[PDB]
């Protein structure tokens, strides 16, 4: 994963 | 359950989450009101967004720009009843912004020029208590809000199977404010630890507070 979210 | 790794590269959820972090999220299988929630962004579904679930199915949900205050009717679509809301003492936060914007941990004894002192408190929306940030010299521009058609200004009536959400770090976060509602769908899932932070910040592995 290691994906982002703002 | 299945769980997914995120970092969190903005300040929209200050103090709770602070740039750095990694987290986990629990994938879902509903949201509680107060929840921290990751979802699909509504205009590019492309991008993972996250808020915390302020409005569920149903609610009435009202901002006071002045006071930054949230007001909630649970189950209203001539409102039925009011959710209990409290707010505490506004007191001096750990951080400071700077005005671009950047986000620094200064001492409360202490000052950083070109910056202003972020100040916090804590929200309670029924039975969930957390934490906002506020910036004394910042206020929304109600005009540049999503109006919802037949609503006036700063009010949202929840649609059914949709959400309204708002960051932590209120006059710093993008949320339903200011493009709308969350639907269903677009749920990814709920925040439920911190895995690893950097600046590295062991202290904060563990629960989310
Ligand atoms: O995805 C990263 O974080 C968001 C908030 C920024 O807009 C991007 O440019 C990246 O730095």
């Amino acid at each position: 994963x290691x994906g982002x979210a703002y | 359950f299945i769980y997914e790794p995120f970092q969190i590269p903005s300040g929209s959820m200050m103090p709770t989450l602070l740039i750095g972090d990694f987290i986990l999220v629990e994938k879902f299988a509903h949201p509680k009101r107060g929840d921290i929630v990751v979802f699909k962004y509504p205009e590019d579904p492309k991008l993972d967004y996250i808020k915390r679930a302020v409005g569920l199915p149903g609610d009435k949900v009202t901002y006071d720009p002045v006071s930054k205050e949230l007001t909630i009717q649970p189950g209203c679509s001539a409102c039925e009843n009011a959710l209990p809301v409290t707010y505490s003492n506004v007191e001096p936060s750990d951080f400071v912004q700077t005005f671009t914007s950047g986000f620094f941990e200064v001492p409360k004894n202490e000052t950083k020029e070109n910056g202003i002192r972020l100040s916090e408190r804590k929200e309670t929306l029924g039975d969930v208590t957390h934490r906002i940030l506020t910036v004394p010299i910042a206020q929304d521009q109600v005009g540049m809000y999503y109006q919802q058609p037949g609503q006036q200004l700063a009010t949202w009536i929840v649609p059914p199977g949709q959400y309204f959400m708002m960051g932590d770090n209120r006059d710093n976060s993008a949320d339903s404010r200011y493009w709308g509602f969350v639907p269903e769908a677009n749920l990814v899932g709920r925040a439920t630890a911190i895995w690893m932070s950097f600046d590295l910040r062991l202290s904060r592995i563990g629960g989310i507070h």
